[PDB]
DNA sequence: ATCGGATGTATATATCTGACACGTGCCTGGAGACTAGGGAGTAATCCCCTTGGGCGGTTAAACGCGGGGGACAGCGCGTACGTGCGTTTAAGCGGTGCTAGAGCTGTCTACGACCAATTGAGCGGCCTCGGCAC
DNA sequence: GTGCCGAGGCCGCTCAATTGGTCGTAGACAGCTCTAGCACCGCTTAAACGCACGTACGCGCTGTCCCCCGCGTTTAACCGCCCAAGGGGATTACTCCCTAGTCTCCAGGCACGTGTCAGATATATACATCCGAT
């Protein structure tokens, strides 16, 4: 009935520190991070399509959405790591 | 179908609201697995420092403290994070 | 008078917590109006977000969606 | 006079927990909204999402009214300080 | 644009006042940066209900919302008159 | 055929904002009342700003409204600077200010 | 090169005085060199982002206007 | 001989430059300024002339904000001269790079 | 004190642009009329969740009293910045071009929305048992 | 030492996301044209630059006094434990006003081509103000 990253997130932590655990509030905190970025990067994509005429969100759109939400550093990993999995999806 | 690309994410929740919100008109096949993929990164990353505050306090679980100083401490998550204020997650000393 | 509720050691605590380490004694006077500023300018948002849903029950979520509206993100609730 | 001053910035610091009484800040919010809408009632979460806001924020201007006290070459925090950190801040 | 729109109303209040290409393009801008802050603040409120309609009550939340506070009380009794008009006459 | 605008009793296009909130996909469903209403309050916003740029402009004895008048008047009222509290008017310029402890 | 010298002390000075100022010391010159970069390489970070995203070779006026209103600060006055 | 005491003839000009609405740096080395900056983002780029026109508008009226709140920073010491002191806390209190 | 020099702005003569201001022309494009499907919206029901009636109990707040240490005023020194003057650059008016973009149109192949039939992926709710707080 | 509990496991499941198949229309792209941008040259003059003096403003030192801090006693408040029988809030309902499509005559500002200021600017003229010296 009530959808969330429960899962993903646990199972992420698991594949980063293999015995930390982590509580129920530091969870929502998680959940709502995690709906907050989600939320930036595509309403920026989508007016970012809306100041070009184009009616469709591609993906070398979800790239510039990052450039200009993400700051500095972080954005550069961020981007590469993108385009790996988008490689690994199609030539697959 | 997010197995092919190595993700943890499901790439088809995350296509269903990115058709759900109307951001656009058409969305591409590789939109969702790009922003997929660079949202386990940045959860990865608050998760790792995360842990490493936990660990120097001798605990074993992640509480809001532990998210609150592990943002506090990185430059870029701070910088990121600048405007936002963590339920009990007191204040950096 | 409910403003006075917020006694002088509840907003020396605060400032204790800022790094404060002296306090003039008509800082308790300045602080309880910026306080009753911010606070009013939040709960009138939170209400009008609201009426619109035809509630008569102010919730959680319309209180963090009055603070979002203000360039402050509340992430837990 | 000023010894017990500097233990109690250090222990509020590494705290979590709230500052302000409950009862009396309920009463509070729920006086200074009679006069938007009367015959309201809020979610008990709704009031505790209101104090760590208010919260925040104090602690927040508090700590920026110490670096225009130290700017000007004092310890003490004046009301005059608060109102330089406003008027920058632009409330 | 909305020049002309603009033009006339300025006909109505000062009869006898000009303006110039540049103070045209400054109330140009104004315009278009109201339209879209009322916009986007009607779509939240209506994601907010899961309602897939912006009616002139979303108008009236979102002009509630964005305008300060003696504007605003303004502003919702002009819209409400000019609805009160459409619909009857 | 009667314009939107001539129903409404307004100066503003009710069918050119109609077309501009459906294009740009605010919502699947516009109302018949939404353009008239938003149509109505940006006349009237239209109205203050030009009414207190106009009543600057005679100030300085000009016929011409120019961005310095729409500066002065957008930053000497209280709502509107409010509103407007960060944006940038070109080629206008700030209003005299003089710190009261810089005069003798 | 040393363009940002070119940013003079009269101007400097010219824009202290638009801002009210009375008497300015003798190491704001260098102070206010080094906050001028900071602002115009954030702008023109975003500016050129929005440049290559349409695949255009010239950054026109409102890849500027969309970086500046992105930060804060809304222009009127270029479209 | 005659001369203005100190303080006189910067009291006309605060009048002078608070009237106009002139752009008070140089065309030529602001273009120069920018276009050295942009030659690390991206190199053999192009700008539209009415770019740097919105650039430069926006830039002043940044600077010349921060100038009347690095001087109430210097009020607010008992002083009338401005210090890097003053813009360091004008520019920590706004968060602009805190 | 004023008082009278000596440099400033503030009123009044003009011209002089170079525009704001209305003639035209086609475009699109709003308006009008039908039809379709379904989102409003206002019933009707069960409830969880919202308040007030009242004890205790244990804090925490309020009041008062030394007494010092920090704010603020005053005074002296000297150093760095303002004012004005005589060079020295270099920005800014105009003339030549001139390649390197930005814009539009025409054409086909690939790509994403729509729709049927699966099935294993998420949820909400059962119990432990260690983990950090007592 | 002492409990005594929230995190993690299990689960039955059902509705979500996958595979397959069609269709119609964006993407890419290639070709051309005309803007848009950049760069070199000579001339003028206005602004930047350096310099010298001088002064007044920053900064340090000293004294006084007042108000804020630390501590102890007594009062009163918040947090606690239990309850009312209110309301309010998210549930599901046939039913009908309303939304978008697909299209026909009339609309309804955007372009480009011309003039008449009007606020600019320069010369002139007083009328007002910093400065110094008694």
């Amino acid at each position: 009935s009530v959808e969330t990253y429960k899962i993903y997130i646990f199972k992420v932590l698991k594949q980063v520190h293999p015995d930390i655990g982590i509580s129920s509030k530091a969870m929502g905190i998680m959940n709502s991070f995690i709906n907050d970025i989600f939320e930036k990067l595509a309403s920026e994509s989508s007016k970012l399509a809306r100041y070009n005429k184009k009616p469709t969100i591609t993906s070398r759109e979800i790239q510039t959405a990052v450039r200009l939400v993400l700051p500095g550093e972080l954005a550069k990993h961020a981007v590469s790591e993108g385009t790996k999995a988008v490689t690994k999806f199609t030539s697959s | 179908r997010s197995s092919k690309a190595g993700l943890q994410f499901p790439v088809g929740r995350i296509a269903r609201f990115l058709k759900a919100g109307k951001y656009a008109e058409r969305v591409g096949a590789g939109a969702p697995v790009y922003l997929a993929a660079v949202l386990e990164y940045l959860a990865a990353e608050v998760l790792e420092l995360a842990g490493n505050a936990a660990r120097d306090n001798k605990k074993t679980r992640i509480v809001p403290r532990h998210i609150q100083l592990a943002v506090r401490n990185d430059e870029e998550l701070s910088k990121l994070l600048g405007d936002v204020t963590i339920a009990n997650g007191g204040v950096m000393p | 008078d409910n403003i006075q509720g917020i006694t002088k050691p509840a907003i020396r605590r605060l400032a204790r917590r800022g790094g404060v380490k002296r306090i003039s004694g008509l800082i308790y006077e300045e602080t309880r109006g910026v306080l009753k500023i911010f606070l009013e300018n939040v709960i009138r948002d939170a209400v009008t977000y609201t009426e619109h849903a035809r509630r008569k029950t102010v919730t959680a979520m319309d209180v963090v969606y009055a603070l979002k509206r203000q360039g402050r993100t509340l992430y837990g609730f | 006079p000023g010894t017990v001053a500097l233990r109690e910035i250090r222990k509020y610091q590494k705290s979590t927990e709230l500052l302000i009484r409950k009862l009396p800040f309920q009463r509070l919010v729920r006086e200074i909204a009679q006069d938007f809408k009367t015959d309201l009632r809020f979610q008990s979460s709704a009031v505790a999402a209101l104090q760590e806001a208010a919260e925040a924020y104090l602690v927040g201007l508090f700590e920026d009214t110490n670096l225009c006290a130290i700017h000007a070459k004092r310890v003490t925090i004046m009301p005059k300080d608060i109102q330089l950190a406003r008027r920058i801040r632009g409330e």
